[PDB]
């Protein structure tokens, strides 16, 4: 809330995997440049 | 590394014991050489020392001199008074439901679920009131979680104000702070949470500053004749006559026409002038911040007599049927009411086992009738007639062997 | 039950304001109204039990209120688009 | 009745007898809750961790873990093992 | 609770031996991918 | 916290990309030296 930033300690590796299981990749590629997202995903089978 | 703290630490952990900890070890250098025994004395003791805190104001002068705590309350207050944070902050502790005149269970500890119909009756009862705190208190920095110690499903967020007393200490092992509670507090927002499995109640809350001198009377005077030395003057000689009659001997009289619904079936015109100019000069000044004012009364205020089977108040059913009967109901006077601005207890009003605590909101109309040296009273504030009191919190505390209340209240406009 | 009082996920936003549709304006939630959408505002929706829907390290209220590192593109402000490079 | 002896927020009748999550609380299991989906856990109500694995029983069958944990290593008695 | 995953100082090697004292394990082979899994198993010699 | 100043833990490799994506390069040259300064842009499609 003071802005203050700290990048020591976090780590993408640990959101990776889960962020791969519950999500959709989808990819635009233009003529210039290209773009990836991941967005979630429901699943049916989980009632909660 | 370096860690900023602000207003409110939300469920950080680490940075919340790194900032307190390393607070802790700045904080040791500047403790005096008997700082840290009374430190270590409330480390060992940790219970009583807080009950003492809260009920020692209530005995006598000489009492409270004599007592065998004070000198360890005095300084732990000092060192707490030692360090003033210059930023407001926003704290996280567990209070009991009882705390805020709800006497029913709204879970018990191994139960899970919060019913709809406890969560409207504590929101129903905790509107629209204030409730006074005091005692020392452990208080967390950070929301806790699943490492931490949850003992009542009520959790209380506050925000502390400014120039509020701090004091990490270390327990030997971990580090935590202490705080002095001379404050009163208001919920605004309760929202029901869920904590690993089990359901919590949320309660933001906010600070409303009071003026409480306590057992501290030269401070007391040294503010009332600031005050109200320029109130004499203001008023006009008929209205100081009839205020001087007041006191010499005529507010006796004038109370019992007052309460035996005179001015309305059987009246005196010349009582009702006189009634008239004082509460019209009592006008005149009216206090200009909120206060804070003590009062002994006996049970013929509340309906009862010396020899009531409920007025023996050491016997907890007792307690039980006075707290049902009189918490959460109005409170109502036809006359003037005179209160000492100090709690300590004095000769006058010794076998009385009912204290009340009056709380006066800021530009309430009120005068202080001690600015006179004509009078030999000391520390008394006047009200109006036709006043109305709110009941919030009854407590009961031991002086001797005689169980006394003490009564909090809210004068209404 | 029957009132707006109640977080399940303990992140600042009301169960119903996440299942039905809200905005984020002056820091706090508020529920979403069709005139807000010409005033530039959007409708986000998102998971009442999971304090992160999309999974990123970021909770639901910090991605709608956008206070987060402000080098992400704001197409990953709302809680089902997960900020990942 | 709702007695808790290992402190893992599920009384001990409904580890004993089953029970089932929903709005993140333990409920008791009702026969009718197979047709929406729900599944009929029962656990060891002396340990916090039944299977052994660092998770506790309440985790496991309320999902609050990694997402990436295959949904059979949701029940009290599959550790979640690589 | 909010949602933050470490993975320093968790190490899988605490919890080895205990899950496989305790657990049967079985094997499911199919044609094009295998899967192996522990099932806790009860002990009829310890009372409690 | 002590009137003391700390370099330890404080870098600008925090602050480079978040000053960069909402700033306005302006370089003046003169003779001399060079100066080269960012300043804060309005965004107008967000209107909070
Ligand atoms: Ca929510
Ligand atoms: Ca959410
Ligand atoms: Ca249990
Ligand atoms: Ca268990």
């Amino acid at each position: 809330s003071s802005g203050q930033i700290v990048t020591e300690g976090n780590s993408w590796s640990d959101y990776i995997s889960q962020i791969d299981s519950i999500s959709a990749s989808i990819i635009l590629d233009t003529e210039n440049e290209s773009y990836e997202r991941r967005v979630t995903a429901k699943n049916l089978q989980d009632p909660e | 590394a370096p860690i900023e703290r602000p207003e409110d630490f939300l469920k950080d952990k680490e940075k919340a014991k790194e900032w307190e900890r390393k607070e802790a070890e700045r904080i040791e250098q500047k403790l005096e050489r008997s700082e840290k025994e009374a430190l270590e004395s409330y480390k060992k003791d940790s219970v009583e020392i807080s009950k003492y805190s809260q009920t020692r104001n209530y005995f006598y002068d000489y009492q409270i001199e004599a007592n065998s705590r004070e000198k360890e309350y005095k300084e732990l207050r000092n060192a707490i008074s030692k360090n003033k944070i210059d930023k407001p902050m926003y704290v996280y502790y567990f209070e009991s439901p009882e705390k805020f005149a709800f006497n029913k269970v709204i879970r018990t500890e191994n139960q899970n679920e919060i019913s709809l119909e406890k969560f409207n009756e504590f929101k129903e009862t905790i509107q629209n009131k204030l409730f006074k705190q005091d005692g020392f208190k452990d208080i967390s920095l950070y929301e806790p979680g699943k490492g931490d110690e949850k003992p009542t499903p009520l959790l209380m967020h506050l925000k502390l104000p400014r120039n509020t007393g701090m004091l990490p200490y270390t327990n030997t092992n971990n580090v935590s702070t202490l705080i002095e509670q001379g404050y009163s507090i208001k919920i605004d927002k309760i929202v029901r949470i869920v904590i690993d499995g089990k359901h919590y109640i949320k309660a933001e809350a906010s600070v409303v500053s009071s003026l409480d001198f306590k057992d501290d009377v030269s401070k007391g005077d040294s503010w009332g004749k600031a005050n109200y030395n320029d109130w004499s003057n203001k008023l006009t000689p008929n209205e100081l006559a009839d205020v001087n009659d007041y006191m010499r001997g005529g507010y006796t009289a004038i109370n019992n026409y007052l309460i035996s619904n005179g001015p309305v079936n059987n009246p005196n015109p010349e009582l009702d002038s006189k009634i008239t100019n004082i509460e019209n000069a009592l006008k005149r000044e009216p206090i200009p911040t909120n206060l804070t004012v003590y009062r002994r009364s006996g049970p013929q205020e509340f309906g009862l007599t010396l020899t009531s089977p409920e007025y023996d108040f050491n016997k907890l059913e007792n307690i039980d049927a006075f707290k049902s009967k009189w918490e959460g109901q109005a409170l109502s006077y036809p006359n003037f009411i005179s209160t000492s601005i100090g709690s300590v207890n004095m000769s006058a009003f010794a076998k009385r086992k009912i204290v009340l605590r009056i709380t006066i909101p800021k530009g309430s109309p009120g005068a202080y009738l001690s600015a006179i040296p004509g009078y030999a009273g000391e520390y008394e504030v006047l009200l109006n007639h036709g006043s109305k009191f709110k009941i919030n919190k009854i407590d009961s505390y031991k002086d001797g062997t005689i169980t006394k209340l003490i009564v909090d209240a809210t004068l209404i406009p | 039950w029957e009132d707006e009082d109640l977080d399940t996920d303990n992140d600042n936003i009301p169960d119903s304001y996440e299942r039905n549709g809200y905005t984020i304006k002056d820091l706090i939630a508020v529920k979403w109204e069709d005139s807000f959408a010409e005033q530039g505002y959007k409708k986000y929706v998102s998971n009442y039990l999971e304090s992160n829907t999309a999974g990123d390290p970021y909770t639901d209220y910090e991605k709608a209120s956008g206070s987060f590192d402000k080098a992400i593109k704001t197409e990953a402000r709302d809680p089902l688009v997960a900020a990942y490079p």
